[PDB]
């Protein structure tokens, strides 16, 4: 539930930033965070801490 | 998802199956999918020539 | 030299997400009060301009 | 000894198949053309819109209801600007910026 | 280390002369990705 909640939290915030029209530094940081949260859901500790 | 995400099983674990299919080194693939470098998806040869 | 040692450290892996973000945001100068006033005036002018245009 | 309950009930009934209440089937359609069937009870009021299996609302397929209206955001950047400026002040700012770009490009 | 042919050989084969150059060579791999500033490179060993 914690891993699924991280995926949902970062996905909803990315939707907010895209419809807010934020700069690409913020949007790319959000996308990289979403990618790392889905990776930690599937296989935790395989890539990184 | 509001942005596409790669599966960790097909990117990371040796041998990198995504790297073998697309012919990219794993170090050059990590930089793309974790937002540290750009990749040229397409080029135009008639207009350039 | 120290130039080349700066640039070779400038393009690296940085496989930690916090460190990558901090390196990315530490590449723009700060602002002073009259510059902030100029930017705010430009924002308001452009916003009224697009409302007027639509 | 630890003893926990996932907070639900288990009933002891015989699952029959014959004497069941009547049902009617509605059909909905989302904004990308998908279609879904929902079994409502026969003595029940069919709603106009339904949240389907894509997670997007679909309108009822029978052309009866003029229901959805505007629920507009009262908070945009233009609204936040307008509550602290005036039209003449913004017009003066716009004309000053226009004169600066005329003096820059044209002069 | 005047008694050691090991130390004389590894002094000759290092191809790096100068304290500032050596501090640069250490700093380039100790904290990779950070630009080498002079005071930070000079105090990295002491504060480590």
């Amino acid at each position: 539930n914690d891993l699924y909640r991280r995926v949902i939290n970062r996905n909803n915030r990315l939707k907010r930033l895209i419809d807010l029209g934020a700069p690409e530094i913020i949007v790319n940081n959000e996308k990289r965070m979403l990618q790392e949260s889905v990776d930690a859901l599937f296989d935790n500790g395989r890539r990184g801490r | 998802l509001a942005a596409p995400v790669t599966h960790i099983w097909y990117f990371k674990g040796v041998p990198s199956r995504l790297g073998y299919l697309l012919d990219l080194a794993p170090k050059d693939l990590e930089k793309i999918i974790y937002f540290a470098a750009y990749v040229i998806t397409s080029v135009d040869e008639e207009m350039r020539h | 030299a120290l130039r080349q040692a700066r640039k070779d450290a400038e393009l690296t892996a940085s496989a930690d997400s916090v460190r990558a973000y901090l390196k990315q945001i530490g590449k723009v100068a700060l602002l002073n009060a009259e510059e902030e006033v100029e930017l705010a005036k430009r924002i308001e002018a452009g916003l009224y301009a697009t409302q007027l245009m639509t | 000894v630890l003893r926990g309950s996932r907070l639900g009930a288990v009933s002891y009934e015989t699952d029959r198949n014959h004497d069941l209440a009547p049902r009617q089937i509605a059909r909905y359609r989302t904004d990308n053309g998908e279609e879904f069937e929902v079994p409502f009870a026969d003595d029940a009021e069919i709603p106009g819109t339904w949240l389907c299996r894509n997670g997007m609302e679909g309108t009822l397929i029978e052309g009866d209801l003029p229901e959805p209206k505007k629920v507009k955001p009262p908070r945009t950047h233009w609204d936040m600007l307008l509550e602290r400026r005036s039209i003449e002040e913004l017009e003066e700012l716009l004309k000053e910026r226009l004169e600066l770009i005329r003096s820059r490009r044209r002069g | 280390f005047g008694f050691s042919e090991i130390m004389r050989s590894t002094l000759e084969k290092d191809n790096t002369v100068g304290t500032d150059e050596a501090l640069l060579d250490i700093y380039r791999k100790l904290r990779p990705g950070e630009p080498p500033t002079k005071e930070s490179a000079q105090t990295l060993l002491e504060n480590l």
